[PDB]
């Protein structure tokens, strides 16, 4: 879930991960792809968002 | 290598154990790297001995090694220096200041970093992950070894 | 003040003619080192007082 | 530079060119760079030979070149640029820059002219003119976004404390800034 | 019987050595250590007085961290490997500090303590400061045994 | 060595400066001990389960 | 640091023209000797503390 | 000067002009200025 300003964007591993991790209780790593976030709408307070 | 020996596969990792103590033809992940830096596994490879093999393409660095070349200096910074100071403050009856230097190694109450208690208990990373850094402790009678 | 004045005077050249130069280039670094070594003597003198 | 205070000063030495019969007074230039240490003491200054670059600036005699020096978070490097000082800031929009990179290990590297024109266009309004002494800000072009984020701000346990989502990171952050829109590309 | 006169002749020295594999922490001193660097010795001296304020201790730590940074940023120039072939013996390295009129350091690694694709952490020696007035041309400097 | 690459230096003190700007509490923290060191030349990381 | 900086500055020539040179060739050895003699004073100062 | 004692002295240095074949002794001048401090030492 990416809250960058006005509306939030939700990216999900079924659509945005190329290689699914193996099922494990130890560690499951979900390496997502390059997710594009619209930054127009960031509220800059003291020149920073 | 900068130039591979085999064009089909740039590196071959395989696994041996008691039942299969031998190299086999395509019996491990054979890694191939493109002109762009993406490393992928050659699909002719047989991955039976492994649960899975995952190439970490976005990772170009590793955490610092508490068993590497400079492991003496890392252990001195994060373990031996707070222990020497807290021992030295304890001898001088400076109890509040001795306490905060022991907590640089171990807080039995935990650690709060920006208003949230942390998951770890031991502030030194090779004490959490029990990281041996002397392979020959019984060469001499050293308690530290 | 005595040691900084000597550093400023040793940075100007003192050889003229068909050969030039003679500036002691490490004069400020030598003067700073003498003042620090003398400051160590003063701190021992002040502590003995 | 990398959250440490650095001093960077130009230093002059007079040499003696021979012109045979006679000989002649001449000057050469060098760039010194020192930084503060953890205990408040300063390191030895490191010398960079910039004499060829001060010569490409066609400076009048007894006039120091302009010195731009700024840190730059993306591409961790110290940007050092030399320029012939002018009267107005708009004279700097087409001026030639003699720049060089300084890395963390004190290795240096010259800027190509097309490369220092980029740093000129985003920082010429911080350059000194003949009458105004200006202060350099650290370098940016329109945005300053980290290349990767590895430290969380917050975590929470799973239901019944059986699992947690933890030790992730965003190892790759890119951005494409165009007019009136910003597109941030993360690979978490 | 080699260890008779030191350890096995008396019950006290025997019980001290036999327990030391099981309970080293009874014999570990936070102050003294075998293999302790000169950085830690200078740190111990900086806090070896009675009045240890929090600001006194902090300034001793930042002096330690200054000398820590100096050996951490050593640049390896050249090396020499003592045996006739790479698998055995010691390699001797030469390091350069990040100062003008730089300082030179040496350390060794033991190739016999290379095991399972990795040097053990006790294969490495400390960096040792070389006290000689060294001024090489284009870093044309080599160690040799 | 033959096919191995043994790291000789560290870049820990290069990145410690950012951690050390705000006290001993931040120097001796767990986030400082997760300062990462660059990879040794051409190659890649691979997770073997 | 003050004494090593002065050694580096005294190794460059300071005579130019039809005569050249003037590098103090023993500058590093002199600087190393001054640091060792000063380190002896510091060890006596530290022991007196 | 401004109720502080100042010393001001002219100081001479001999330089060597070249006149080529030969060379020649020449003098240059400089003005030095020092003042006393509050603790009686001089700047």
């Amino acid at each position: 879930i990416v809250k960058a300003g006005g509306k939030e964007q939700t990216f999900t591993a079924d659509k945005d991960v190329s290689i699914q991790p193996s099922p494990s209780f130890d560690e499951m790593n979900y390496q997502f792809n390059a997710l594009e976030i619209d930054g127009s709408g960031l509220n800059f307070i003291n020149n920073s968002a | 290598d900068d130039v591979p020996l085999n064009q089909d596969y740039h590196a071959k990792v395989y696994m041996t154990f008691k039942k299969s103590p031998s190299d086999g033809t395509w019996w491990g992940p054979h890694f191939v790297r493109d002109d762009k830096g993406i490393v992928t596994i050659n699909p002719k490879s047989i991955l039976t001995h492994f649960e899975s093999v995952n190439v970490l393409n976005n990772i170009s660095s590793e955490p610092m090694d508490f068993s590497g070349a400079n492991s003496l200096y890392f252990w001195e910074l994060f373990y031996y220096t707070p222990m020497l100071v807290a021992q030295r403050l304890l001898h001088e009856q400076n109890f509040d200041e001795a306490n905060r230097w022991l907590k640089y190694v171990w807080s039995p109450s935990g650690y709060i970093v920006h208003g949230q208690i942390q998951n770890y208990q031991w502030n030194v990373r090779p004490l959490l992950e029990d990281t041996s850094w002397n392979s020959d402790p019984l060469d001499s009678v050293d308690p530290d070894a | 003040a005595s040691r900084l004045a000597g550093a400023a005077a040793d940075l100007v050249p003192n050889i003229f003619g068909f050969a030039g130069g003679g500036s002691r280039w490490g004069a400020i670094a030598e003067a700073t080192g003498y003042v620090m070594e003398f400051s160590a003597n003063v701190m021992n003198t002040e502590a003995d007082k | 530079y990398k959250s440490r205070l650095y001093l960077l000063w130009l230093e002059q030495k007079e040499i003696t060119k021979q012109t045979g019969y006679q000989t002649e007074t001449d000057y050469r230039y060098e760039l010194k760079l020192a930084h503060i240490r953890y205990d408040g003491t300063w390191n030895t200054p490191i010398t960079f030979d910039v004499n060829k670059k001060i010569s490409e600036l066609k400076l009048e005699k007894n006039r120091a070149p302009g010195l731009y020096c700024a840190g730059y978070q993306g591409e961790d490097t110290l940007l050092v640029m030399f320029y012939n000082q002018q009267d107005t800031l708009d004279s700097y929009k087409n001026a030639s820059m003699q720049g060089l990179y300084i890395f963390a290990d004190m290795a240096s590297k010259d800027m190509t002219p097309e490369q220092s024109n980029v740093y000129r266009d985003n920082s010429y309004q911080q350059f000194d003119t003949n009458n105004v002494r200006r202060v350099n800000n650290r370098y940016a072009e329109d945005y300053e976004i980290p290349s990767s984020v590895s430290s969380r701000k917050d975590y929470g346990w799973g239901d019944y404390y059986l699992s947690m989502v933890y030790n992730g990171d965003i190892p790759t952050i890119n951005y494409k800034a165009a007019s009136s829109d910003l597109k941030i590309y993360i690979s978490p | 019987f080699i260890d008779w006169d030191k350890y096995n002749k008396r019950y006290s020295t025997w019980a001290g050595v036999s327990q030391l594999v099981y309970y080293p922490e009874n014999y570990i001193d936070p102050t003294m250590r075998i293999g302790q660097t000169k950085m830690m010795d200078a740190l111990l001296q900086s806090v070896s007085q009675s009045q240890l304020n929090a600001d006194t201790v902090e300034d001793a730590f930042m002096s330690y961290l200054t000398s820590f940074e100096q050996v951490a940023n050593l640049k390896v120039i050249s090396a020499y490997h003592d045996n006739i072939n790479n698998d055995q013996g010691l390699t001797y390295f030469i390091g350069l500090s990040e100062t003008d009129a730089g300082e030179y350091y040496w350390r060794s690694v033991d190739h016999s303590k290379f095991n399972d694709g990795k040097f053990a952490a006790n294969a490495w020696s400390e960096w040792h400061k070389i006290d000689c007035p060294i001024n090489p041309y284009k870093s044309t400097i080599r160690p040799v045994i | 060595w033959q096919s191995y690459r043994t790291r000789l230096n560290t870049l820990f003190a290069r990145q410690l400066v950012a951690r050390a700007t705000t006290g001993i509490d931040t120097i001796l923290s767990m986030e400082t001990q997760n300062i990462q060191e660059p990879q040794l030349g051409k190659g890649f990381y691979a997770t073997f389960v």
